[PDB]
């Protein structure tokens, strides 16, 4: 995840949109595979099939979030020009949010989901610009 | 490191795969704990000896006293599971899903 | 002091020593006694310290 | 030293008071078949501790002073209103039994400490091992429902588990008919209602499933009515029983101990009498339970534990 | 400072905590505390049943507190010592700073409008 | 069982704990665990029942896989470092190793899944000694090797903990298993600080292990396993409903209670080193477990719950149970805020 | 009333009692004794 | 000792073989420090050389150090010969 | 009370908290170096202790 984190941050804002939502999607994918493996070891599926099927449907899913997601802030900050502000994040946020509700069939998913997911992805980039620590590493 | 440390590492690695990946006797699984011991005690031996380390020769025998202590337990157990449901199997053992 | 009205001092008591506690607090806090540059002055001939 | 780990490892081991003597016998029978006599005359002859038939007032006869409480204390439980009304709307023929039986288990838990912990034997007249006939009687001439049935034997299942079988089963075969004529000659008003179906009912019970049960785990002498008048031949009978069969041959020191840590604990005896099963019968709601419940408190010698009421006389309470 | 001890013998230089102190007031009635729910939960009349039992609580709650405090404050006065001969062992870590007066320093003024 | 032969397997719980905690030596550490292990199922099975066997026999598979990562980890760091001696490791991936078969051994998620079915399936004095006295032991490990944890790892551990005691708290009646889900909360919080204050670690472990042993001993006192027979306990011993309430706003960090007293320092240690989100997140995760606390104090102390009539004959008997400390503990439990700065005792 | 069975507890233990009276005492005392020391000790070592 | 002495007649009786071996372990418990032999076990144990005898760099001053192995000094086994 | 005690009352009470407000600064800047450079009491992780060694001569010379 090191790594594939870095591309994305490491490409600027608006440029090489393309680029953005291939490191995004490629995060989404990965976090959507990564909760098939705990569904299917936690509930088995009912035949090798059927475990293939969800896996498939919860990982495009995942992947679809992370490129609508990675994709839309980059357009709105291209269009805006303004790469540093964190209101593309929150559109591109609630944007994936929207997409979960489609996959979902759930007006209320996607508009909950458009809202939290939209303020999230705008706290990241207010944590990037700032300098914000999650796992701050320990100096005293 | 040395060839040797790669296929005992491996042995590990393989037990505990096995462990972790439960069939359904549980006396499959309990084997399994008995070689992932037996691969600590050759990785362990193998270190020891080399280095002429001479206190720590004592160390892999420690290893398996306290590994026949677990296989003794493990088959106590086992001999109850046995008693209550008239098999090994582990998927008996869901009662206290609720 | 009677079997039927010695629970009316209790709350008495609670503030005649909840007032010397108050002044006690007042003893440490005399750092600065007659020390600020407002009041600052001198001892009149008799008195000890300019509030106790 | 109160009974415990520590007493026991000290030497307090129940097979060191336990002779050839030490016998809990339970005498069973139909209503007005001669029990209560005939039990008394075993163990004055044996020489064993008398426990009269736990009825309503029994816990009340071992706790406080010893004398029967107000029936709000018992739940209203009657046993005269079960027979003047054996299909009450407010569940009193149930409430009835499920007190009756908690009083039982309370009994035999006393009967079993008194047996382990001085080694007397001890004679009842019926127990929990019997208890159900009159449930079973109940269901059968529609006085209670199914469900009071089902709650029933939950309590019976978590409950009877714990303890051990009478050494001695003794069955006073008294028929119906008899029986009919005893109640109607004994004079009190309210059970000469008993109908005979009823007492069939218990008959059937007793016969049908509590003695092939108790048979094959403890001494049965079943007696009939004329044979039961001379209490010196039933204690005949008892004297050369041979005792080959039964959980107690498989006790040791180990065993009783863990018995004796129960039944002297009265609380945790009586655990699973009050499971959280709300059934109408034996539901109280939470105002009529907490006035009562005050109401008991006031009472003298009740609102502490036991040697600390000094409205009753005790002293050195502050060094108590 | 000594390993696996509770009150190590440098910490005799220090005052021990007064048998007034407010702190060990505070575990004092923690015990009485103690005592009364001792005697509730029992159903023994809670103010005056068993006072050797109570007193004994509130007793062993001052002994132990007076010990903790002891060593509470002894462990402050090591934080102390260790901090300040650090800042004199390393000056140009915490040099001392020239200060100025506000009528030098500038500070901007936003109004409230 | 013998009344000597469960004394001295006792003493061999506190023999194998304590052999952790003053060894010097790794090997020492894990015949600790090892002892500690061999004493302690025949307590969880003293019962015999399907469910002891069953709680048993997960809890063994359990420990003794994480006993199996915990000595491959010591044999990576022999081979590295050439020494046995109990303090950071000189490997990574013999870190990773250790720091998860701790996990494991705590119970901490997502190596959670035994800790609400083994609780649950023994009594509650084998419970209590599960959850309180069991954690000593890789806490105490922990607290020397944590130079050389992973960063990532810990707080991963840490957070995940604490959202998953939270959230499966919710869906518990069993006062057993509500217990376990609370554990596995409590030991997000001590895990979340190791990295900035092991001081603060055993604060918590300190002020957890008493409010744990209170709620325990008072289940016990009325021998109480589910929500709804303890919701008989007003009707019976109301001082009991009163102590179980302040224990339970104590477990869930209210002041001015002393369960507060360790969040309010873990706090204060993650944003000294400017960690602010991450506090932030396990604060307010921790309203979880205030939510289930407090339906145990409505079913419990501030409502009257309906009883049945046989518990009228309880009236009648005293409680004769030991409940050993339980008046010290439960003022102990709730009453120490006013001393917050006791806490340099531990230092 | 007058019990129908005497109570475990209905007289004082008094080997109990003054076992208890007794270790108050004891450490009451211990503890008066320690903090003198201490006080002194702590004079001695600052020239006081 | 007349109900010790009762009992030792009475497992003899029944339990000759375990009697045997509480009086066999016994005497190993027992006999090692009783033995005036004892104390030659650790000398000849200590005297066996396994190990190269490293010489001490003769600083002018360890009189009691022997220069050549068949001078007078240090340590002798002529104990051990009449053994 | 009157003013001048009040007022004299409340420098005291300032001197107080700037004292400890300086001293926590401090402590926190004093913690912060410690921890980096390792070389103050705090943060002092063991390492082997060399009493352990032994110097004696050995069943073959080269070590
Ligand atoms: C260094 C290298 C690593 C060292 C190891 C090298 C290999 C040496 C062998 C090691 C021991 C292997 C032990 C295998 C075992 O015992 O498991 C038996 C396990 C249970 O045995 P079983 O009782 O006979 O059940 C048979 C059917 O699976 C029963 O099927 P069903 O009735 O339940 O039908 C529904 C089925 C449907 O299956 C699925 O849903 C598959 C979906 C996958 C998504 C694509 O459900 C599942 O199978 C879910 C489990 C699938 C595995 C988890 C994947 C996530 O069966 C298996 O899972 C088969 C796996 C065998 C290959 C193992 C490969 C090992 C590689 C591990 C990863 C390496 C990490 C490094
Ligand atoms: C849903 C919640 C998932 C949160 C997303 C976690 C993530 O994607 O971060 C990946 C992270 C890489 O971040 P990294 O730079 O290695 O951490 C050092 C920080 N200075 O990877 C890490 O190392 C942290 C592990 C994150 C585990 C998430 C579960
Ligand atoms: C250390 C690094 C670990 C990081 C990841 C830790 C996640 C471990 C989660 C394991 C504990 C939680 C188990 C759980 O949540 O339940 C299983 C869950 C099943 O949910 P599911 O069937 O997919 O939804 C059905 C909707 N009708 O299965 C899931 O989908 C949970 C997926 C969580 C992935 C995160
Ligand atoms: C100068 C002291 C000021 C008080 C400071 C109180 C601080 C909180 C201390 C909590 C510990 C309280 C003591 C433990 C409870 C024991 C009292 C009890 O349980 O029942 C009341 C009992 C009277 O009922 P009874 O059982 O019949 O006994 C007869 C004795 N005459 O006993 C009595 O007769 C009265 C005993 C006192 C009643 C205590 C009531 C509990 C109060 C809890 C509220 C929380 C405290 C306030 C919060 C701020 C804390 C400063
Ligand atoms: C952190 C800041 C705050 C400080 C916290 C400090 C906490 C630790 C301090 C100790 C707390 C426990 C204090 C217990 C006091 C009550 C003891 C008591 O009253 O016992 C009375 C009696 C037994 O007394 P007895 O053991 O015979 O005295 C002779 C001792 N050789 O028999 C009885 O009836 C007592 C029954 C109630 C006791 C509950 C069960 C515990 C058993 C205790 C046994 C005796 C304890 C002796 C305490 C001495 C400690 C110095
Ligand atoms: C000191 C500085 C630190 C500050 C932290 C806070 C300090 C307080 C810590 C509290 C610790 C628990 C100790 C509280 C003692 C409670 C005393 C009490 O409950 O009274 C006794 C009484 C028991 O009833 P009973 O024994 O049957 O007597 C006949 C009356 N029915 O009780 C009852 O009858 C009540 C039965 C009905 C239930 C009513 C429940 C609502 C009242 C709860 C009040 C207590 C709440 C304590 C929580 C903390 C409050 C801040
Ligand atoms: C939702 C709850 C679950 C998720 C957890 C919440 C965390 C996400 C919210 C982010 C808030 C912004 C933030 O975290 O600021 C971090 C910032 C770090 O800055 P720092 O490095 O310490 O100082 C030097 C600056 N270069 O911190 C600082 O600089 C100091 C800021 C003071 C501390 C603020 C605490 C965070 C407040 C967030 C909630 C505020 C809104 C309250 C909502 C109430 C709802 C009723
Ligand atoms: C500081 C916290 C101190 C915590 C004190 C714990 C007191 C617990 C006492 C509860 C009431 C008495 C009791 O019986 O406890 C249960 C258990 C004995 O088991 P029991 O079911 O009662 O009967 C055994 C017969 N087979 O009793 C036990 O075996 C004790 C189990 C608890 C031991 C761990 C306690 C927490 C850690 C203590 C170290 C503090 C750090
Ligand atoms: C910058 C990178 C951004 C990465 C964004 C990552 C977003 C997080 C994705 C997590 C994985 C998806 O999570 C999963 O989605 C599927 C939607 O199909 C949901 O699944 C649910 O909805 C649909 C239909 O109802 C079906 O999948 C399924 O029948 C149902 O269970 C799961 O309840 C949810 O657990
Ligand atoms: C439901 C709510 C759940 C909790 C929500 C919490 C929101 C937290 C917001 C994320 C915090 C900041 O997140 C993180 O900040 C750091 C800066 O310190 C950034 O760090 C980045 O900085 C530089 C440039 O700035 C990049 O080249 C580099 O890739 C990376 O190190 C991360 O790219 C960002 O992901
Ligand atoms: C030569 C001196 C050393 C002699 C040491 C001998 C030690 C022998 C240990 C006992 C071995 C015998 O094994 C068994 O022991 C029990 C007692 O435990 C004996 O049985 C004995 O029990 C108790 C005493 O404990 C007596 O009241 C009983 O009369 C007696 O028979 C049995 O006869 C024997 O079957
Ligand atoms: N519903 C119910 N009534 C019971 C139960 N045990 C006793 N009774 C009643 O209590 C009364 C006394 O029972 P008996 O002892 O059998 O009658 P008796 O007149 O005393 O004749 P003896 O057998 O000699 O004692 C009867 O009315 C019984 O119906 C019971 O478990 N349930
Ligand atoms: N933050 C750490 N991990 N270490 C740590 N406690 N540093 C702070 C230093 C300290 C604090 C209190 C005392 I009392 C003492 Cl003597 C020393
Ligand atoms: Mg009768």
């Amino acid at each position: 995840a090191k790594t594939v984190l870095r591309q994305y941050w490491d490409i600027p804002e608006g440029t090489e949109c393309h680029r953005k939502t291939y490191a995004t999607t490629s995060i989404g994918g990965a976090a959507g595979l990564v909760v098939s493996a705990y569904s299917v070891a936690l509930k088995t599926p009912t035949s090798f099939l059927e475990g293939v099927a969800r896996t498939g449907r919860y990982t495009f899913t995942a992947a679809a979030i992370g490129a609508i997601f990675g994709l839309t802030s980059c357009i709105s900050a291209q269009v805006r020009e303004k790469p540093d502000d964190p209101l593309n994040y929150l559109i591109g946020g609630c944007a994936g949010g929207l997409i979960l509700g489609a996959r979902t069939r759930s007006y209320g998913i996607g508009a909950a989901a458009c809202a939290y997911m939209g303020l999230t992805a705008a706290l990241v980039k207010m944590g990037q610009l700032e300098g914000w620590q999650v796992f701050a590493e320990p100096k005293v | 490191m040395s060839m040797v440390y790669m296929n005992i590492m491996m042995a590990f690695t393989v037990s505990l795969v096995g462990l972790l990946m439960y069939r359904s006797h549980l006396m499959s699984s309990l084997l399994c704990l008995e070689g992932m011991m037996l691969s600590l005690f050759v990785m362990a031996a193998l270190t020891i000896l080399n280095s002429h380390f001479t206190l720590a020769s004592m160390m892999p025998i420690i290893l398996l006293v306290f590994a026949a202590c677990e296989a003794a337990l493990g088959l106590s157990l086992l001999v109850m599971v046995s008693n209550t449901y008239g098999t090994d199997y582990v998927q008996n053992l869901n009662l206290l899903q609720c | 002091v009677v079997r039927d009205h010695w629970v009316h001092v209790l709350v008495p008591m609670g503030f005649v020593f909840g007032y010397y506690l108050d002044r006690k607090n007042d003893e440490k806090l005399t750092a600065f006694r007659n020390k600020s540059l407002l009041y600052k002055r001198e001892l009149k001939p008799n008195e000890e310290v300019t509030w106790k | 030293l109160q009974y415990g780990p520590l007493a026991y490892i000290l030497g307090e081991k129940a097979t060191k008071k336990m002779t050839e003597k030490s016998k809990l016998i339970t005498v069973d029978g139909n209503i007005c078949s001669g029990k209560s006599k005939l039990a008394k005359e075993i163990a004055e002859k044996l020489g064993l501790k008398h426990f009269p038939e736990a009825g309503i007032h029994y816990v009340d006869s071992t706790t406080g002073d010893g004398k029967p409480l107000p029936v709000q204390f018992s739940g209203n439980c009657s046993l005269e209103k079960f027979y003047d009304d054996p299909k009450s709307n407010d569940g009193n023929s149930y409430r009835l039994q499920a007190w009756l039986y908690a009083s039982r288990l309370l009994q035999y838990a006393d009967a079993l400490e008194h047996l382990l912990s001085t080694g007397q034997g001890v004679v009842l007249e019926r127990s929990i091992y019997s208890d159900f006939v009159f449930l079973e009687a109940m269901y059968r001439q529609g006085f209670i429902r199914k469900q009071c049935v089902d709650h029933y034997n939950q309590v019976k299942k978590v409950t009877i588990c714990e303890y051990l079988p009478p050494h001695v089963v003794v069955y006073v075969d008294v028929p119906v008919p008899e029986v009919q004529s005893r109640i109607q000659k004994k004079g009190n008003p309210h059970e000469m209602k008993i109908t005979s179906a009823y007492l069939q009912d218990i008959e059937n019970a007793y016969k049908g499933t509590f003695l092939p049960e108790m048979s094959e785990k403890c001494e049965v002498l079943q007696y009939s009515a004329w044979e039961a008048q001379d209490a010196e031949k039933v204690v005949e009978d008892i004297e050369y029983l041979k005792y080959d069969k039964g959980p107690w041959l498989d006790q040791n020191d180990r065993k009783l101990h863990k018995l004796r840590m129960l039944v002297q604990d009265k609380l945790e005896v009586l655990n699973y009498t009050s499971i959280p099963v709300f059934l109408p019968e034996v539901t109280v709601g939470a105002h009529q339970s907490d006035q009562v419940f005050q109401e008991f408190t006031e009472l003298p010698g009740r609102k502490y534990r036991a040697g600390y009421n000094e409205d009753v006389g005790d002293k050195w309470i502050w060094l108590k | 400072r000594a390993t696996f001890q509770f009150l190590p013998d440098e910490a005799r230089s220090l005052p021990p905590p007064k048998l007034t102190d407010p702190r060990l007031a505070f575990v004092g009635f923690l015990g009485y505390c103690s005592g009364l729910i001792d005697n509730a939960i029992r159903r023994r009349p809670v103010l005056l049943a068993g006072l050797h039992r109570q007193l004994l609580y509130i007793t062993s709650f001052v002994f132990v507190g007076y010990y903790l405090l002891k060593r509470q404050d002894y462990m402050y006065a090591v934080r102390d010592h260790d901090m300040f001969s650090y800042i004199k062992s390393h000056p140009e870590d915490f040099p001392e700073k020239d200060k100025k007066t506000y009528g030098e320093v500038f500070e901007e003024f936003h109004p409230v409008r | 069982m013998n009344p000597i032969i469960f004394i001295i397997i006792l003493l061999t719980i506190m023999l194998g704990t304590i052999i952790v905690m003053i060894s010097s030596h790794w090997l020492l550490v894990w015949i600790g665990f090892e002892m500690n292990m061999l004493a302690i199922i025949p307590i969880m099975m003293k019962n015999h029942n399907p469910r002891a066997t069953e709680a048993s026999t997960k809890y063994f598979l359990t420990q003794s896989t994480a006993s199996m990562l915990l000595m491959m980890a010591v044999i990576i760091n022999l081979m590295f470092s050439g020494q046995w001696t109990v303090m950071k490791l000189f490997n990574p991936m013999a870190s990773m190793l250790m720091t998860m078969a701790l996990a494991m051994k705590l119970g901490m998620a997502p190596f959670h899944f035994w800790v609400p079915e083994v609780t649950q399936g023994i009594p509650l004095s084998s419970g209590l000694i599960l959850l309180t006295w069991q954690k000593l032991a890789p806490m105490s490990v922990l607290y020397q090797i944590f130079p050389s944890i992973n960063l990532n790892l810990i707080l991963t551990l840490s957070v995940l903990s604490i959202l998953i005691g939270g959230w499966g708290g919710l869906n518990q009646t069993q006062l057993r298993k509500i217990m376990a889900y609370s554990s596995i909360a409590h030991m997000g919080w001590m895990t979340a600080v190791l990295p900035y204050n092991p001081t603060m670690t055993l604060l918590n472990l300190i002020i957890y292990i008493i409010m744990t042993s209170t709620m325990f001993t008072m289940f016990m006192a009325n021998s109480t396993t589910t929500t709804l027979s303890l919701s008989h306990t007003w009707n019976k011993t109301p001082i009991m409903t009163v102590l179980i309430l302040a224990t339970l706003l104590s477990m869930g960090g209210l002041p001015p209670l002393s369960g507060f007293m360790p969040k309010w320092m873990i706090i204060q240690e993650m944003t000294k080193n400017n960690s602010i989100i991450l506090p932030t997140f396990m604060a307010i995760t921790a309203l979880l477990n205030l939510y289930f606390y407090m339906r145990l104090t409505y079913s419990t102390t501030l409502t009257m719950f309906p009883s049945t009539n046989n518990m009228k004959m309880k009236w009648q008997f005293p409680l004769m149970k030991k409940m050993t400390f339980l008046p010290t503990m439960v003022v102990l439990s709730t009453m120490m805020l006013p001393l917050t700065p006791m806490l340099s005792v531990l230092e | 009333k007058f019990y129908i069975q005497e109570p475990p507890h209905g007289s004082p233990n008094w080997l109990k009692v003054g076992l208890t009276l007794g270790t108050s005492v004891f450490l009451w005392i211990y503890l008066i004794k320690q903090h003198n020391e201490d006080v002194l000790e702590y004079k001695r070592r600052n020239g006081l | 000792a007349e109900r010790v002495a009762a009992f030792l007649k009475n497992v003899w009786a029944k339990e000759p073989v375990l009697v045997a071996s509480f009086a066999i372990a016994g005497l190993a418990v027992i006999l090692p420090t009783l033995s005036p032999y004892t104390k030659y076990s650790l000398m000849i144990n200590r005297a066996t050389p396994y190990n190269y005898p490293v010489p001490l760099r003769d600083d002018g001053n360890m009189p009691d150090v022997p220069s050549h192995p068949q001078d007078p000094q240090g340590p002798s086994l002529e104990w051990l010969k009449r053994l | 009370d009157g003013p001048e005690k009040n007022y004299e009352r409340t420098m005291a009470i300032l001197q107080i908290e700037a004292e400890k407000a300086e001293l926590r600064l401090k402590e926190l800047e004093v913690r912060r170096l410690m921890r980096a450079r390792g070389d103050g009491p705090w943060f002092h992780y063991p390492t082997i202790d060399k009493e352990l060694i032994d110097h004696s001569p050995k069943a073959t010379p080269d070590n």
